[PDB]
């Protein structure tokens, strides 16, 4: 009874959540028609988390759906799992998304936020309880990076003591998928800075990467990228859904790891990983799992945990362990490699078990870390940003629309001074 | 001091009140901007008959969405002071809860010191009413050996000089 | 008759109690479901038809730990209202867990144990559970023995909880929360027992030959003493002791209350057909280094009174001659003061064993407990991980955001100064 | 206790709760339990 | 407490916005704008626009 809200927003937000509801679906075994016909009484405990039960035995979950044009809608609407969602969900404009920050912030954003609002407020007030909102959303693109960062504010407007979680994937250092990118994200941190209270970045660089080294992917699609990205945000909630030795919840993994306010994004990883025909040579365990967790080719942000160095570090394992193994794996590493870890925090390393793992796995782990190794993204975007901007260029499609030149300047003051903070806290 | 941080609290946060509508709040939507541009490039043509149609009918759209978003700042100006309201609420909650263990604290230490004095105190006194009886019973028997009586039995001597 | 209450809190405190409601009721002849196939009303309440249930109250702020029980195969022994569940955790958060969230749950949760105790027509005691690293083991922790204080005045309350250890953590606010709760439990608690992870590991991998333990084994340790140490209360012994003996014999300060635990024989099956474990044996295996259930060395420092309590066929006069060799072990450092120094009992019933369980059946064994200046190695490991954080100010924004004073930091600090200082003028010379 | 005498002030001198530095406790030697023995980097290697 | 619900300039500074706003004043009573200083503009522009909104 700690039911999460789970938002679709943007072409990226909208493939990655359908992936991810048949994820958890055969977790927890339910058929794409929404009846139950699992195997263990324990997939049943908790599953009001994300799931509304419709009378019959049908089971639909607690999803909003969000876009500026009904085109990606339609292909989830005939996607396998396409009938499990809730029809009167589905919320859409009838304009091109324009891939426009400035446009989609103010220009639709405000005809749909009223409609989406109300949709949420539905989900949100039918439920017991209510520990936070899941939001999917990318930060190049003009429908997720400008109308979620709106949404956000909304949402911590009215419901100011709730866990606002977010994924996004950020744009990637050598070839990038939108022109105008430095002027969305830039734009786009500002909001998330103060808004939210959780943002996970994920890079599809490193997800192509991750593919090839590791699971030795010829030919991955899209599908596979987002089968990667829906385990971690699977693994994170778990806690909430299973029993456990060790219960470690959203708030918990809030207060570990954020040491001051701003300070919190955060890399994301997984672990084992199944290379196709050679995973018989490897002996899985858990040491196994640490190595994998805290190797640096498996994060799914291309920053390097090296080049930086760590403030807070949590790990998550599930299946059937000893936790003496845990609690000596995570002062081994701790241990073993001190220079990257700052000293006036002890104990820089979270850990948690929980006795459930998914399907097929034996033991499967999670980790999560924050570095200041952000600051090389950061660097990234700003002088792109810079740089453009000093010719003006593209701002002729942003000023037309009602963007004035100020919100630049304030962007980049606030997005620099993130910079300067992850500078000053190495010392 | 408690009161004068809350006041001190109460002073900043009222401060900064903004003097107009800010710039988030400032902006039009789609349907009035299309409207102007259109109205522009009318009157550029020898065509101005339609062009002053299209302003003043764009005038009306955005005379309504701009006092739309006004009622939303000042929701949200609200909705922002009352959870800073029950912040200080809060605030207050724990002062009187630390303070009501500081208190607690003296209330037992002062009352065990004085415990210990007040039993040893009704303690001699008991031992002194048991005293005294044995004196008075004994000048009770001498006074009443005063006519007629018998000897009684003598205290040990020689003990220690 | 005589009574005693047990209280458990957070993941900690229920998961032990678990274990140790387990080797009690298969002590006595108890099913789990609370029929019959003596002592047992010191523990339990006995309704009509032979049902009994227990003296137990389980409270945690998240529902996921005790709705296992629920579920579990006790769920026929307990009664619904001793089991108390909040809506969402402290999230390792003392503020959280003491003024925002304890406070809604702290009223309904006194109700409970005030109710339970009207059926003990002769309580003499508080048995209750902490970890000082949860938030709510110490910060409901706190706020829960501040009421019990005024509510019940001068009734012994014991507590056993798990003090952070040296280098194994868990959670990175630990230093923080324990502290905080530090000032708490020296003016309220009556005595404070102290155990550690650590310890218990390397004692659970050594002693008994587990390759890798869990929480589980650890548990079923801690069982064996808090049964050892009610034992008196419980079956005939030839010497009785009652836990204001406890309190006056091993105390010899207000502030100088904490004495560290120990346990003997703690062998494996297949390494008992060698040792005999005799009175001897067991009463010197009792002093070394590493049967000390806390990661202090007492070579650091010298012994105050020790009680040591003996389960078995066991004689007087074994006794003082163990007691005897051991005052000729020079390794053992006794302050010249409390030249007598010991207080020994002897009880005639084994101890007890548990299916798949990890201990070998002797049929004698002894207990531990003992006060000792070398506790203060383990408080300057706690004062120096806070001043590193709060130097730079680590984390005080979520404290502070929970409504806590910052000015309790720095008194929290400071309290524990004096408890250092106490300890270290009362060790030094005569 | 109407005196005028009294009445000037009641100076009072600077506070009597202790200014002292806090206690350092003698129990600092750690090497006993501080045991796992440090490395720069082994597993995770150099950029 | 948020960003947008505090007070913020509409340019670097107040003081700038006393300069543009001694200038919006000159026009509002019958100045040309050409007189308007060419790097001044951008300032009396964004000015202009938030003032007819409000
Ligand atoms: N011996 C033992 N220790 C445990 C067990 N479970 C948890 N712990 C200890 O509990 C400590 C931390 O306390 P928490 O797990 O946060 O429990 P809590 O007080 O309820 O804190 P919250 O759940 O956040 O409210 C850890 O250091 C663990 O070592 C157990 O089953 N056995
Ligand atoms: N992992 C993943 N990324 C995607 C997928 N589709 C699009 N993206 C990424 O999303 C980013 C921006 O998407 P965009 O179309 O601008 O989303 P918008 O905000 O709704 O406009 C691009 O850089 C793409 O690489 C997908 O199916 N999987
Ligand atoms: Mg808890």
């Amino acid at each position: 009874v700690r039911e999460i809200v789970h938002i679709q927003a943007g072409q990226c937000g909208n493939q990655i959540g359908a992936k991810f509801w048949e994820v958890i679906s055969d977790e927890h075994g339910i058929d794409p028609t929404g009846s139950y016909h699992g195997d263990s009484d324990l997939q049943l405990e908790r599953i009001n988390v994300y799931y509304n039960e419709a009378t019959g035995g049908k089971y639909v979950p607690r999803a909003i759906l969000v876009d500026l044009e009904p085109g990606t809608m339609d292909s989830v609407r005939a996607g396998q799992f396409g009938q499990l969602f809730r029809p009167d969900n589905f919320v859409f404009g009838q304009s091109g998304a324009g891939n426009n920050w400035a446009k989609g912030y103010y220009t639709e954003g405000q005809e749909l936020c009223e409609s989406i609002l109300d949709v949420i407020r539905k989900e949100a007030e039918s439920c017991d309880c209510l520990q936070g909102f899941q939001l999917v959303h990318s930060l190049g693109g003009g429908t997720g990076a400008g109308l979620g960062t709106l949404l956000l504010n909304k949402l911590r407007e009215e419901y100011p003591d709730r866990i606002l979680s977010t994924y996004s994937i950020v744009p990637s250092p050598k070839v990038s998928d939108t022109v105008v990118e430095p002027y969305n994200c830039t734009l786009s941190v500002h909001q998330l800075v103060e808004s939210a209270d959780e943002v996970f970045c994920i890079d599809n660089e490193a997800l192509y990467d991750i593919c090839f080294r590791t699971l030795k992917l010829t030919t991955p699609t899209y599908g596979d990228l987002n089968h990667l990205v829906s385990m971690v945000m699977s693994g994170t909630t778990c806690a909430l859904r299973f029993p456990g030795q060790l219960n470690s919840d959203l708030r918990k993994l809030a207060v570990n790891l954020v040491p001051f306010p701003r300070l919190h994004f955060f890399i994301v990883g997984f672990a084992p990983l199944t290379s196709r025909g050679s995973q018989q040579y490897r002996a899985l365990t858990v040491p196994e799992l640490t190595s994998q967790l805290f190797d640096n080719k498996n994060m799914m942000a291309a920053c390097d945990p090296r080049r930086g160095v760590y403030l807070t570090a949590s790990a998550h394992f599930r299946g059937r362990m000893s936790s003496k193994e845990v609690d000596e794996q995570m002062l081994n590493i701790q241990a073993r490699n001190t220079s990257y870890f700052v000293e006036w925090i002890p104990s820089n390393v979270k850990s948690a078990i929980c006795d459930i793992p998914p399907r097929g796995l034996k033991m499967a782990a999670t980790f999560i870390g924050n570095t200041t190794a952000f600051r090389e993204l950061f660097t990234r975007v700003d002088s792109q940003f810079q740089k453009m901007y000093a010719r003006r260029a593209f701002i002729h499609w942003y000023v037309n629309e009602g963007l004035e030149t100020v919100e630049f300047d304030e962007a980049r003051s606030n997005m620099t001074d993130l910079i300067q903070e992850y500078e000053m806290y190495e010392t | 001091e408690l009161e004068e941080k809350i006041a001190a609290e109460s002073l900043e946060y009222g401060s900064h009140v903004p003097k107009s509508l800010p710039l988030e709040y400032s902006k039009f939507s789609a349907n009035a901007l299309n409207l102007r541009e259109r109205q522009r490039k009318a009157a550029r043509l020898r065509m101005y008959d339609d062009a002053d149609n299209f302003s003043k009918q764009a005038l009306a759209l955005e005379k309504k969405q701009l006092q739309a978003q006004n009622e939303k700042f000042v929701r949200a100006f609200n909705l922002n002071r009352k959870y800073l309201d029950k912040k200080m609420v809060e605030q207050r909650e724990c002062f009187r809860e630390i303070w009501r263990r500081k208190k607690d604290k003296v209330s037992r230490d002062t009352t065990a010191e004085l415990r210990q004095s007040k039993k040893a105190i009704e303690n001699l006194e008991k031992e002194l009413a048991e005293a005294q009886a044995s004196v008075a019973k004994e000048m009770r028997r001498i006074k009443l050996n005063e006519r007629i009586g018998t000897a009684p039995v003598n205290a040990r001597p020689g003990a220690l000089y | 008759m005589r009574e005693v209450i047990s209280i458990h809190v957070g993941q900690a405190g229920v998961q032990i109690g678990n274990g140790c409601w387990e080797l009690y009721c298969l002590e006595h002849g108890i099913q789990p479901d609370g029929q019959l196939p003596d002592a047992f009303n010191t523990f339990f309440s006995e309704t009509g038809a032979g049902k009994h249930v227990p003296r137990a109250v389980f409270v945690d702020l998240e529902p996921t730990v005790v709705d296992e029980v629920r579920t579990g195969t006790y769920r026929q022994l307990f009664h619904p209202e001793q089991l108390i569940s909040g809506k969402e955790d402290a999230a390792n958060n003392y503020a959280r867990g003491h003024y925002t969230v304890g406070k809604e749950i702290i009223d309904l949760t006194l109700d409970r144990i005030r109710k339970l105790a009207d059926q003990c027509t002769g309580l003499q005691g508080f048995l209750i559970f902490h970890s000082f690293g949860g938030g709510t083991g110490a910060g409901f922790g706190s706020l829960l023995l501040e009421r019990l204080s005024v509510d019940y005045g001068k009734k012994s309350k014991l507590e056993f909880t798990v003090y952070p250890s040296p280098q194994v953590s868990t959670a990175i606010v630990e230093p923080y929360n324990s502290i905080l709760a530090t000032h708490s439990m020296i003016d309220h608690s009556d005595c404070a027992f102290m155990v550690d992870n650590e310890a218990l590991y390397d004692l659970c991998r050594r002693a008994l030959d587990i390759e890798r333990p869990t929480y589980t084994n650890l548990n079923r340790l801690i069982g064996q003493v808090v049964s050892s140490l009610t034992a008196s209360l419980r079956f005939d012994g030839a010497l009785n002791v009652d836990f204001t003996e406890f309190q006056t014999n091993l105390v010899p300060y207000a502030r100088i209350h904490f004495p560290i635990c120990s346990y003997a024989p703690v062998i494996s099956a297949e390494k008992a057909y060698h040792e005999q474990l005799s009175v001897a044996e067991i009463t010197n295996s009792l002093f070394e280094p590493a049967n000390m259930m806390v990661k202090c060395d007492p070579r650091h420092g010298k012994y105050m009174a020790c009680t040591l309590l003996y389960r078995g066929d066991v004689v007087p006069k074994d006794v003082s001659a163990a007691v005897a060799t051991i005052k000729t072990k020079r390794t053992i450092q006794f302050v010249d003061w409390c030249p007598t120094g010991f207080k020994m009992g002897i009880n005639y019933q084994p101890p007890t064993v548990v299916p798949g369980g990890d201990l070998a059946k002797v049929q004698r064994a002894v207990c531990m407990l003992a006060n000792t200046t070398a506790i203060a190695e383990a408080w300057s490991r706690l004062d120096h991980k806070f001043d590193l954080m709060y130097a730079k100010r680590a984390f005080v924004h979520w404290y502070v955001g929970e409504g806590m004073e910052e000015a309790e930091f720095p008194e929290a600090r400071e309290d524990l100064a004096l408890l250092e200082k106490d300890y270290d003028e009362v060790a030094a010379e005569s | 206790d109407e005196e005028e005498c009294i009445y000037n002030l009641i100076p009072k001198p600077p506070p009597v709760i202790v200014k002292e530095p806090l206690h350092k406790s003698k129990f600092q030697d750690q090497k006993q339990f501080y045991t796992a023995k440090k490395l720069s980097h082994a597993t995770m290697g150099l950029p | 407490m948020r960003r947008a619900l505090r007070a913020r300039s509409l340019t670097g500074s107040f003081q700038t916005d006393r300069d543009c706003d001694d200038i919006v004043e000159s026009l509002m009573r019958g100045a040309k704008c050409d007189t308007i200083p060419p790097n001044m503009t951008q300032n009396v522009i964004t000015i202009l626009t938030a003032r007819r909104k409000d």
